[PDB]
This record gives C-alpha cells, sequence and structure tokens, in this order.
RNA sequence: AUGUCGGCUCAUCACAUCCUGGGGCUGAAGUAGGUCCCAAGGGUAUGGCUGUUCGCCAUUUAAAGUGGUACGCGAGCUGGGUUUAGAACGUCGUGAGACAGUUCGGUCCCUAUCUGCCGUGGGCGCUGGAGAACUGAGGGGGGCUGCUCCUAGUACGAGAGGACCGGAGUGGACGCAUCACUGGUGUUCGGGUUGUCAUGCCAAUGGCACUGCCCGGUAGCUAAAUGCGGAAGAGAUAAGUGCUGAAAGCAUCUAAGCACGAAACUUGCCCCGAGAUGAGUUCUCCCUGACUCCUUGAGAGUCCUGAAGGAACGUUGAAGACGACGACGUUGAUAGGCCGGGUGUGUAAGCGCAGCGAUGCGUUGAGCUAACCGGUACUAAUGAACCGUGAGGCUUAACCU
RNA sequence: GUAGCGAAAUUCCUUGUCGGGUAAGUUCCGACCUGCACGAAUGGCGUAAUGAUGGCCAGGCUGUCUCCACCCGAGACUCA
RNA sequence: AAACCGACACAGGUGGUCAGGUAGAGAAUACCAAGGCGCUUGAGAGAACUCGGGUGAAGGAACUAGGCAAAAUGGUGCCG
RNA sequence: GGACCGAACCGACUAAUGUUGAAAAAUUAGCGGAUGACUUGUGGCUGGGGGUGAAAGGCCAAUCAAACCGGGAGAUAGCU
C-alpha cells in the first residue's frame, strides 16, 4: 500500500506538530553542594538531599 | 426509588440449611450522607447527592471542602446523584444506611468493569477464528473481511473491530437481596456483579421486577 | 457432556455393546447432551443375538459421563465413562429390561423412573 | 493482560534471568555498591533482600540454601558472617536505590543500589 | 469461466 | 478481608475430623425423595484434597457395581452429615489423581501404620 | 490488467415472510390446515457424498425464507475446480498436435499516504480562573424461541380426538458480567527422576539436555463454571373490527365526531453523550497592587504580586500499546523488604538408630513456599521550584441608590 | 475384433444398475455388459516384491475441529 | 571464512588431514576436554496481531478438497 | 547383494516461514538414496541449427523452441 497522490509540506508540517520535545520542567539545586540536578537524582558530585551518598 | 453507594468486598457462598450454596457477591454499604438536594425550582429536577467513606483532609482541595462544609458533613471519598421518585423526600447532612434495602427483593448493580485493555476481535466480539492449519497464511486470529465491494465502498459505522475493552460502566439487573445485615454495614446480593474488589458499586432496588 | 460422533458404553442389557451419538435432541444448535438428555445414536457394536441389531438408529437417555454432573451445594459426581441406556425411538421407553452400573438422581423423573428402579445403585 | 502479577520479564527467557539475578546478587554482595539499569536494581531488591534475611540465621541448612542460590562461597561466608550481623537489628530495606542519570551508549536510566550501612 | 491466468512472477532484470 | 472472614468462618462446621490423601472414608450425605430425609454412604479413597477455608473440598474415588465414581465433596456444606476415616493409607502425593488409571492390585494403598 | 468458481471469516440491505406477531375468508365443529391481507423486531441445523454452488440422502428445528450488495468479501485467508509448462487414456488427425472428454502432478506478492472504520490522546474553543456533580439534544445496544404443567380431558365432537383466552415452571440458542464453586493454564511455588559437567571429596547442591522429562499447584487470566438479560407498561398506528352518522327520509366504520387494534413505529430497559460552536445547569473555591507611556482602548510597558488549582517529578495500580485514567508522596502503608498468617508441595538438611547394602525408621506433617491476606516506616516516594494571576467587555432592560 | 478384459487412468448419457461398506457414500470395493469411443509387443490379461506414486476403509492418536483458554520466547509498542 | 565463490563484515557454497572423556552400536545424540566463542544497535514494556514453542476439561476427524499440520509409534532381549 | 536400518556424503517428497528475503531458490521440522546404473577432487574433450541429453525442449557461466559479444545496423515497424 503507497500514497496515490504526494503529500504536501503542510501535511507533514501538521503531523509534525506532536514532535516537540519538552524541556525538564525545573531542575533542582542540592542544599549542599548547590549543584543543580534532576529531582529525584543524584548530582554529578554524588550528592543527594545534602548528604554526598557516593564518590565520585 | 433511590439507591445507595458500596464497595465490592469479595465473593463468597452462603450454604442453605436445605444443602444449597447461593453464590454471594459482598457489598459493603457505609451510610451515604446527603451532601445536597436538588428540586424543580434551582436545577430542574430532583435529585440527592450523597457522599460515603472517608478522604485523608489534605487530599480534599478547597472547592471540595467548601461543597462538604456546606452541607455539615464528612468529606467521603466521592459524590453521586440518585433521581427521586415523586414521593420521596431528603434533608440535607442525613445518613442513609443499608436498612433501606430491607425490604427489598431485587438490586440492580452498575460498576465499572475490569479492563482488558487492547482486545482482539476474537474476546471482544467473539468472533470465529480461521483454521489454524490446512494453509492459512498469518491470519489465525484475524477478523476477515470488514466490507462488500465497490457498493458501497467504505465500511459502516458499528463495525465490530479490535479495540478497548471493559473499563466501562455496566449494569446488572434484577440480582436477589440475600441478605441485609444493617449492622455490619453488609449487602449480600446473589451472584457476580462488575468490577475488582474494592471497586464503587451503585446498589439500586430494580427497576424491571 | 455428550456430543455429535461421541461413543457411549449401554448401560442396559439391550444387545449394545457400542453406540454413538449422531444427534443431540431438544433444540437448534444444541451443542451437548449430560446426564438425562435423550439423544439420537446408532449401534455400533451389538452381542449375536440381542434386541437390537449393529446399524439401528434409536434413541438414548445419558446416564453417566466423564464430565459428570454438579448438584446444588456445589458438590460433582464423575464417572469412569459415558453411558446410556437404549430408548424406543416413539415411546421413549427402555428397551433392556436390565440395568448395569450406578446412576445419578438426575433421572428422578415420571419419564425415567423404570431406570431409577432398575438400577443398582442411585448417587 | 499481567492483573495482579509479579516479575520483571527484562526480554531475557527464565534461565537467563536467573542466572543474572545470581551474578548480580554476588556482584552486590561483593562490592556493597554497583551501577546498573533502574529496572535491573528494582528487581535486584527481592533477590538480595531475602539472601540476607536468611543469613541472620546462621546454620549449616541455611549456609546450603544460600548457596544454592548463589553459587559462591565467598558471597556465603560473607553473607553469614559480616551482613547477617550488620543486619541483625533491621527489619527489611537492606538497600537503598539512588538514580544517577542516563548510560551514554543506550540512554538507559541508571541507578546505584548500595547496601544501607556501607 | 476464468478471464485471467494465475498470477506469475518476472524474470530478474539488473535493477536500478 | 476481616468481612470475608467473619460471614465464612460464622458457616464454618467445628467438627471436621482429620484425614489426609490415601485415607479410606466413608462419607454420610443427606438424600431427599420427596418429603423423606435420609443418610446415603460414600465410601472411598480420598484422592485429593483442597483446603481453602470455608471453601474446602475433597475428592473421594470409588469403584462401583463395575464403574469408577468420584465424588467432588464441598467439606462445610451441610448436606455432608458426617465424615469417619475407615483406614488410614501411606502415599507419598497430596493428589492421588494416578490411581485413575490403575485397578486392582495395582490401585491398592499401604496402610499408614503408626 | 477492473484476479476469475466454490469454501472460510466478516457481513449489510430489500421484502415478493421461512419462523415467531396481528387479521379476513374457508369446501373453518375441535385439533390441524388451505388461502389472502398487515408485519422486516429478532431468529433462521449439523452431518454423509461431490471442487462443487446446487442436489440427493441421514438426523434435527419454531423455522432451516427469497433476493440485492463487482453472481458482497483473495492489498482478509484458502486454492479443491477452472487457463501455462510434465505425463497418460479414449477419440480425431499422415503428422506437428487437438478435445460436446477424462486422468495423476503443478510458486497466490504488497511495511496503508488518503477516504472509511475500531479504539485512544494532544490543541484550542465554550468570554475571569478553578474543582466537582449533573441535565440530556442526539446516538448506539437490546428485542429469538421450545417443551411441560394448571385452566381441562373442560369448550367442540357420534366417537376418535381435543382447544382459544389466561397463569406457572423449566429448557435451547444468543448476549453481558464474574471467579464463590467445578475445572484449564500456571517456563516466577514444591517435589520425583534419566544422562552428564561442576562446586576438592563424601553428603548436599547448581548448570545443561524442549521447563531435559515428569507429578502436583498459588495468584492472575479464563469456560466447559454460575449469576443476570430479552419483558411488562405506555403512546400513536398497520391490516382488520366497530360505535354514532349524514350526503342518499333507507342503508352505510367516514364525510363531521368517537372507540379498539401487532415482535413493526415512539417510549419504557442498558451504554455513550454539552465540539448540543444551539458549546446548557447546579454547588463550591480563588484572585480586592503601584506606576508610566501612546496613533486612546477589550492598547502597550515596567515594578511588585503568583491565589484557587494544575502540571512536572517520584512510589505505583485487577488502569494501560503510548498518551490517558486511579491511588499515594513522611501530616505517609504508594511500592519493595520485613513479621505473622494462608496456600501449595509432601515428612528438608543435619544427626541418631536398624540393615552387608540399596534403603527404611525417628527427630517431622518436616522444610521450602510467586503474584494472596493482615500488620510493620526498614528502603524509596525532597526543602522546593514550574505553570496558572491581581476582581473579569459593550449594549439594553428590570430592580436597587 | 479372436483370447482376455470391460461404466475402466478409456463410459458421453451417468451419481447407469445390482450387491458390499456408512445413520446418511457423485468417491471406494465386487459384479452386470447397453465397450458414446477396450483389445493383444505405439502389446492383452494376470502378477509376489518394491513405491517421498493415485483412490478408498479401519484401529491408535490427537487443538484439525466443537471452541477456544492460558502460558514461554521473538517482534509489535515506548525511549536513545 | 568478515581475507575464497556469492554486488554486502550476506543464516548459502568450498576438496584433504586430525578426532580426547562419560553415556552410547556409533563420526548419531546429550553433557564436557583441548581449544574457540556470546553471532557490532541497545534499554524498557509485557496490548491487539504475526512468528516459533508448551499445556489443556469433555468429545475425538464432527475439521478439510484431503487427517494438511499436529499428536502418536519409537530401544534391546526373548516369545509369537 | 543396483540386499536391510542408519550418520557423513549425495538428493529434494510435505508443511510453515520468507516473498522491498539473512538468500535473484534459502531456513526450520520432518523426507529419499546411502557398496553403487554411488559420490567427490584435479586436469582434459565436445561449440550454437552446433554440442550434450536414463528425453524435461532439459542443460551449454543467475541467459535457451536456438548462448554470448561485436558487426550488417539508424534492419523493418500500413503500429503506439
Ligand atoms: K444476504
Ligand atoms: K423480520
Ligand atoms: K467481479
Ligand atoms: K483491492
Ligand atoms: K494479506
Ligand atoms: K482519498
Ligand atoms: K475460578
Ligand atoms: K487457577
Ligand atoms: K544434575
Ligand atoms: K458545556
Ligand atoms: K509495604
Ligand atoms: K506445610
Ligand atoms: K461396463
Ligand atoms: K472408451
Ligand atoms: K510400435
Ligand atoms: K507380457
Ligand atoms: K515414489
Ligand atoms: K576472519
Ligand atoms: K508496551
Ligand atoms: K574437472
Ligand atoms: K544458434
Ligand atoms: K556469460
Ligand atoms: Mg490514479
Ligand atoms: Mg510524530
Ligand atoms: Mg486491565
Ligand atoms: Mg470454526
Ligand atoms: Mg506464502
Ligand atoms: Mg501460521
Ligand atoms: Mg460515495
Ligand atoms: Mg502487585
Ligand atoms: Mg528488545
Ligand atoms: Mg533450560
Ligand atoms: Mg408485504
Ligand atoms: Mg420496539
Ligand atoms: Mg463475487
Ligand atoms: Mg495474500
Ligand atoms: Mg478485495
Ligand atoms: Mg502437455
Ligand atoms: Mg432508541
Ligand atoms: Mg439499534
Ligand atoms: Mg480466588
Ligand atoms: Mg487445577
Ligand atoms: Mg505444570
Ligand atoms: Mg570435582
Ligand atoms: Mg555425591
Ligand atoms: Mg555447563
Ligand atoms: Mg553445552
Ligand atoms: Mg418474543
Ligand atoms: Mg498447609
Ligand atoms: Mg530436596
Ligand atoms: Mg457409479
Ligand atoms: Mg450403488
Ligand atoms: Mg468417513
Ligand atoms: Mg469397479
Ligand atoms: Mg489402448
Ligand atoms: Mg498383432
Ligand atoms: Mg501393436
Ligand atoms: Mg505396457
Ligand atoms: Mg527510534
Ligand atoms: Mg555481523
Ligand atoms: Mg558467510
Ligand atoms: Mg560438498
Ligand atoms: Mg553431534
Ligand atoms: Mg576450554
Ligand atoms: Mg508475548
Ligand atoms: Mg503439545
Ligand atoms: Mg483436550
Ligand atoms: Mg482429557
Ligand atoms: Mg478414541
Ligand atoms: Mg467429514
Ligand atoms: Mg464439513
Ligand atoms: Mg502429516
Ligand atoms: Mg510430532
Ligand atoms: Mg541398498
Ligand atoms: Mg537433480
Ligand atoms: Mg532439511
Ligand atoms: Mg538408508
Ligand atoms: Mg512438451
Ligand atoms: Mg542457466
Ligand atoms: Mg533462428
Ligand atoms: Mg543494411
Ligand atoms: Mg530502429
Amino acid at each position: 500500500a503507497v500514497q496515490q497522490n504526494k503529500p504536501t509540506r503542510s501535511k507533514r508540517g501538521m503531523r509534525r506538530s506532536h514532535d516537540a520535545l519538552t524541556a525538564v520542567t525545573s531542575l533542582s539545586v542540592d542544599k549542599t553542594s548547590g549543584e543543580k540536578h534532576l529531582r529525584h537524582h543524584i548530582t554529578a558530585d554524588g550528592y543527594y538531599r545534602g548528604r554526598k551518598v557516593i564518590a565520585k | 426509588m433511590i439507591g445507595l453507594v458500596g464497595k465490592k468486598v469479595g465473593m463468597t457462598r452462603i450454604f442453605t440449611e436445605d444443602g444449597v450454596s447461593i453464590p454471594v457477591t459482598v457489598i459493603e454499604v457505609e451510610a451515604n450522607r446527603v451532601t445536597q438536594v436538588k428540586d424543580l425550582a434551582n436545577d430542574g429536577y430532583r435529585a440527592i447527592q450523597v457522599t460515603t467513606g472517608a478522604k485523608k483532609a489534605n487530599r480534599v482541595t478547597k472547592p471540595e471542602a467548601g461543597h462538604f462544609a456546606k452541607a455539615g458533613v464528612e468529606a467521603g471519598r466521592g459524590l453521586w446523584e440518585f433521581r427521586l421518585a415523586e414521593g420521596e423526600e431528603f434533608t440535607v447532612g442525613q445518613s442513609i444506611s443499608v436498612e433501606l434495602f430491607a425490604d427489598v427483593k431485587k438490586v440492580d448493580v452498575t460498576g465499572t468493569s475490569k479492563g482488558k485493555g487492547f482486545a482482539g476481535t476474537v474476546k471482544r466480539w467473539n468472533f470465529r477464528t480461521q483454521d489454524a492449519t490446512h494453509g492459512n497464511s498469518l491470519s489465525h486470529r484475524v477478523p476477515g473481511s470488514i466490507g462488500q465491494n465497490q457498493t458501497p465502498g467504505k465500511v459502516f459505522k458499528g463495525k465490530k473491530m479490535a479495540g478497548q475493552m471493559g473499563n466501562e460502566r455496566v449494569t446488572v439487573q434484577s440480582l436477589d437481596v440475600v441478605r441485609v445485615d444493617a449492622e455490619r454495614n453488609l449487602l449480600l446480593v446473589k451472584g457476580a456483579v462488575p468490577g475488582a474488589t474494592g471497586s464503587d458499586l451503585i446498589v439500586k432496588p430494580a427497576v424491571k421486577a | 457432556m455428550i456430543q455429535e460422533q461421541t461413543m457411549l458404553n449401554v448401560a442396559d442389557n439391550s444387545g449394545a455393546r457400542r453406540v454413538m451419538c449422531i444427534k443431540v435432541l431438544g433444540g437448534s444448535h444444541r451443542r451437548y447432551a449430560g446426564v438425562g438428555d435423550i439423544i439420537k445414536i446408532t449401534i455400533k457394536e451389538a452381542i449375536p443375538r440381542g434386541k437390537v441389531k449393529k446399524g439401528d438408529v434409536l434413541k438414548a437417555v445419558v446416564v453417566r459421563t466423564k464430565k459428570g454432573v454438579r448438584r446444588p451445594d456445589g458438590s460433582v459426581i464423575r464417572f469412569d465413562g459415558n453411558a446410556c441406556v437404549l430408548l424406543n425411538n416413539n415411546s421413549e421407553q427402555p428397551i433392556g429390561t436390565r440395568i448395569f452400573g450406578p446412576v445419578t438422581r438426575e433421572l428422578r423423573s415420571e419419564k425415567f423412573m423404570k431406570i431409577i428402579s432398575l438400577a443398582p445403585e442411585v448417587l | 493482560m499481567r492483573h495482579r502479577k509479579s516479575g520483571r520479564q527484562l526480554n531475557r527467557n527464565s534461565s537467563h534471568r536467573q542466572a543474572m539475578f545470581r551474578n548480580m546478587a554476588g556482584s552486590l554482595v561483593r562490592h556493597e555498591i554497583i551501577k546498573t539499569t533502574l529496572p535491573k536494581a528494582k528487581e535486584l531488591r527481592r533477590v538480595v533482600e531475602p539472601l540476607i534475611t536468611l543469613a541472620k540465621t546462621d546454620s549449616v541448612a541455611n549456609r546450603r540454601l544460600a548457596f544454592a542460590r548463589t553459587r559462591d562461597n565467598e558471597i556465603v561466608a560473607k553473607l553469614f558472617n559480616e551482613l547477617g550481623p550488620r543486619f541483625a537489628s533491621r527489619a527489611g530495606g537492606y538497600t537503598r536505590i539512588l538514580k544517577c542519570g542516563f548510560r551514554a551508549g543506550d540512554n538507559a536510566p541508571m541507578a546505584y543500589i548500595e547496601l544501607v550501612d556501607r | 469461466p476464468p478471464h485471467r491466468p494465475r498470477p506469475r512472477p518476472l524474470p530478474w532484470f539488473p535493477p536500478r | 478481608s476481616n468481612i470475608i472472614k467473619q460471614l465464612e468462618q460464622e458457616q464454618m462446621k467445628q467438627d471436621v475430623p482429620s484425614f489426609r490423601p490415601g485415607d479410606t472414608v466413608e462419607v454420610k450425605v443427606w438424600v431427599v425423595e420427596g418429603s423423606k430425609k435420609r443418610l446415603q454412604a460414600f465410601e472411598g479413597v480420598v484422592i485429593a484434597i483442597r483446603n481453602r477455608g470455608l471453601h474446602s473440598a475433597f475428592t473421594v474415588r470409588k469403584i462401583s457395581n463395575g464403574e469408577g465414581v468420584e465424588r467432588v465433596f464441598q467439606t462445610h456444606s451441610p448436606v455432608v452429615d458426617s465424615i469417619s476415616v475407615k483406614r488410614r493409607g501411606a502415599v507419598r502425593k497430596a493428589k492421588l489423581y494416578y490411581l485413575r488409571e490403575r485397578t486392582g492390585k495395582a490401585a491398592r494403598i499401604k496402610e499408614r501404620l503408626n
């Protein structure tokens, strides 16, 4: 099964009207390190909810 | 006649002395509290709104809390309306118990059926399967033809096809009331009713009778 | 749970040994016959000098099934085999004079009281 | 439908799943902290925590059960000599899962799972 | 009667 | 679960004797031939037990008038008047369905001597 | 290049009606028919033979309707028949070959753009915002029927036989729900066992051999399991039956007027449903700053403010393709663990005793036990932050000042 | 047109007729002869054994089916 | 065989030699040795439907053009 | 022993899959032959109205009722 007519650039754009990404609503700030992090995830320096939880 | 809101507790059996096992659904019917009364003057129809159960105060939004506050009833887990027959009367704040069903022989029970998700035509519509063997190519449970030819050159509305099954409102009519235990807040009805254990049920006196 | 093509033993002394159900009577598209139901049968195996002959087409009542019968308290009675009693095609009365093996109380009716009375055991 | 069913399949057959969690449970007991995917970490809790529970009550039978479920004498010896005692007065919850980013290769959500007294 | 032969295959040709 | 537990408990018989698969039991059941109630005995080997509170059942097999018969009894049914163990059988398995394909000497169960 | 018979799957309409419903006439006593009128709501066999459609036959059924839909339906299946290439028979032909014929064999492609259809979301709208509960325009589903008993061996009839009307019971087929029971499944639970490899060895275990092969089986899902349904009633009618009644001193169901009258129609039952843009109703909740400029208006901008609520995130669910929907987030049982129970399996391991040994016995209904039940903050569900604003146009009426 | 064979890999009429098998058999087996249009090395008729050969019947067996249910994997679906 | 023949780092093809252990008649087959590898997208999810499998109450060819497919049988010794 | 059962090896009867394939003929499960009119390596010979053919108009480099390449050649085309 295949198109009988070439779809327009208009229709292409309409289909892609739902393809947009969502930015991360809000990042959190660790209360000790001050680093930004995804909520409920550890920071890059291994902090979570103030506590140093992992090395590196 | 008004109904009550209850909760499907589960199924069991009642043995009778004459040696019959009656399959029963156990419906827990706590006090239904009237939250609002609707009348012709203001609303254009007669009905009561009832709540039942409980709700943690922090889960009750301010709009909901204000509604319960006006009635002067504790917040329940939801609101349900029942249309009033011409004879009936109720007041805001009033409790209605399962004693309501004391003399009722048959009830209708409305619930949300269990959710089967996306179901095929075999399960959803009892379509017959095609041959398992004798050369069938990739078409064992598929629906077969879905229309005619150039006339009408379309598929008719309401064609039975795969789709969401269950997780919808279902009423089972004319179930026998086996027992009404006011003290335990229990209604026993004979037979199965819609929904999973724990689900809300609406119980009304049977319309057919 | 007897259907067309099901082979049954015979629980009587009609002379038949094996019979085959060729029709479940009593409704359009009726699928199954259980204990107490009338079926149309053909005789597949018969004793030399019996009241019935191989190839005869008559009726029978199912008296024992492997699927069994449920009772009002939820109990079940299952038998090791399927068995029927041959009936006259018109009168629907037993052909044999003796019943072999147990039968159930599902037969307790004006129609099959002769079978009940002749049966060595009723469950 | 999977109403009320427990257990993740994790795109493996049963024998592979069992082998993997046996290995992973060994890793966690040895290292006390490992990085894995978040669903694997969530499933691992259901394997390791019963092992630690078993190790609280030291007996020949329990050591043999643990061996049957780990197939590593070093792991059994550590369960019964170190971890059992360490968790003697803890009613479950021997592990914690800490979510930590996405894997470069395949964007899998990753987590650390560690013993809580590490 | 039939108005068409039962479908058949074509011989391979260098495609591009 | 307390609600259904309570409903179930109030219907349960308190006088159910202990029995195991492989036991020979006699079950007395009420039979109603019109007005007259009477007890009919069913004696056989217990080949299966379903323990499930009020929903407990047991299956008894016998050979009757040339015919194998199984009856599944609902243990707490009022239809069942009484149960009595006539002989204690020695078997390994919970369910003795393998007896269905056995007859005579082969279907014999050793007695549980204690 | 518009794929062709039949089958399968899935249908949908007509009515010239097969059944069921209503009725007139009968060469209609009754029962049972004949015939014609009205009626399309629902229903409307399984097999043997054959490629068959058909047909014949067997046995059912209330009935096994007739047609239209590309002789409905191959981008849905089949490929038996029939239009390829092989081969043979009869026949025709000197022959190549051929057939008012026959016979054996013989590749069925397509990831769906658009319409359509089944489901399920996102956007914006609905005139301040928000959370709920509704009304119900409108739409869809459903609508089958047997047998027995009572009425009554009554009415009818010389007998034989044998009712209407009305009532009760129990079935078949179909549909909906459900898992208490009976069962299936149950590669996540327990056990038995063959071969082999390993854990130093013994003992005990694990891997692999379709889950190695098996026996049981929890929860869930489920049918063969077991609950429930089709209606009554009402309105307006069909054919039909009438009442009163002239035109036409009579007669006349009809012209005026009035009454009955069917599974059809409109309701009544079930479900969807306010994008019903004709965007409805009810209840509740929230927001009561300052200033500047301009082409002066439903204008723009700055600062302050950020509510109700929402969303995100996290723990998740008998909710689920994803979205969505539901629960819960420490003021906490949302999930996992843990504790207790239940259930399943069937008396673990170790030790002791007996036996030459295989093994048995005792400790012991032992040990282990998934998805179940009841508890329990041990682990994970964060302080925040994000979106959403700051009293809501004009006109006209009425009522208040 | 002999022997032999014959509704046949051949028989149009034709599902011929009779018998057997099935509850029911346009196929099958045994016959009949009315051979449309068999027939003697483009061999006739038989034939043990053999056949991934054609037709038919029976036992066993079964999800082929009545009528499907559940489960395990690989895809489908979501993310990179 | 990713280096040869197959347009490809392609389920294909490619002559000769070597051949351990336990079970086994065996170079079959299962599990292993020496030795060699996990197949150059992954992660989740646990719908329909498709593919490849497992089990199935009662019935047992009723399926179908046709038992197609599946299920079944399956070894050795002795008797027969 | 053109004997039997059965691997290697040689074949290719059935089914499913695949059909913009993993593959311009395969994969999976079954299947036939398997001391012979067997199978296979290396090299050689037969040439296009010619070869070769246990005969299918089969095969002669994925091409066959007359190979492929170049030429006559811009054949001819009352046809599109
Ligand atoms: K039609
Ligand atoms: K109709
Ligand atoms: K056509
Ligand atoms: K088409
Ligand atoms: K297709
Ligand atoms: K279009
Ligand atoms: K169940
Ligand atoms: K179950
Ligand atoms: K082993
Ligand atoms: K609205
Ligand atoms: K918990
Ligand atoms: K136990
Ligand atoms: K002839
Ligand atoms: K001829
Ligand atoms: K010749
Ligand atoms: K000869
Ligand atoms: K052959
Ligand atoms: K290489
Ligand atoms: K998914
Ligand atoms: K050569
Ligand atoms: K040539
Ligand atoms: K060439
Ligand atoms: Mg076009
Ligand atoms: Mg997109
Ligand atoms: Mg669901
Ligand atoms: Mg079918
Ligand atoms: Mg194909
Ligand atoms: Mg298939
Ligand atoms: Mg049109
Ligand atoms: Mg759960
Ligand atoms: Mg994957
Ligand atoms: Mg394995
Ligand atoms: Mg008409
Ligand atoms: Mg109607
Ligand atoms: Mg057509
Ligand atoms: Mg196709
Ligand atoms: Mg088509
Ligand atoms: Mg030819
Ligand atoms: Mg309607
Ligand atoms: Mg409708
Ligand atoms: Mg249950
Ligand atoms: Mg079971
Ligand atoms: Mg099992
Ligand atoms: Mg060793
Ligand atoms: Mg050992
Ligand atoms: Mg190994
Ligand atoms: Mg191996
Ligand atoms: Mg009706
Ligand atoms: Mg127990
Ligand atoms: Mg053990
Ligand atoms: Mg004939
Ligand atoms: Mg004949
Ligand atoms: Mg037959
Ligand atoms: Mg013949
Ligand atoms: Mg000849
Ligand atoms: Mg001659
Ligand atoms: Mg000659
Ligand atoms: Mg010859
Ligand atoms: Mg992608
Ligand atoms: Mg590669
Ligand atoms: Mg290769
Ligand atoms: Mg080779
Ligand atoms: Mg090998
Ligand atoms: Mg090695
Ligand atoms: Mg799957
Ligand atoms: Mg199987
Ligand atoms: Mg079965
Ligand atoms: Mg069975
Ligand atoms: Mg059988
Ligand atoms: Mg048939
Ligand atoms: Mg058929
Ligand atoms: Mg086969
Ligand atoms: Mg097989
Ligand atoms: Mg040979
Ligand atoms: Mg060849
Ligand atoms: Mg092969
Ligand atoms: Mg061989
Ligand atoms: Mg030729
Ligand atoms: Mg070639
Ligand atoms: Mg030429
Ligand atoms: Mg020239
Ligand atoms: Mg030219």
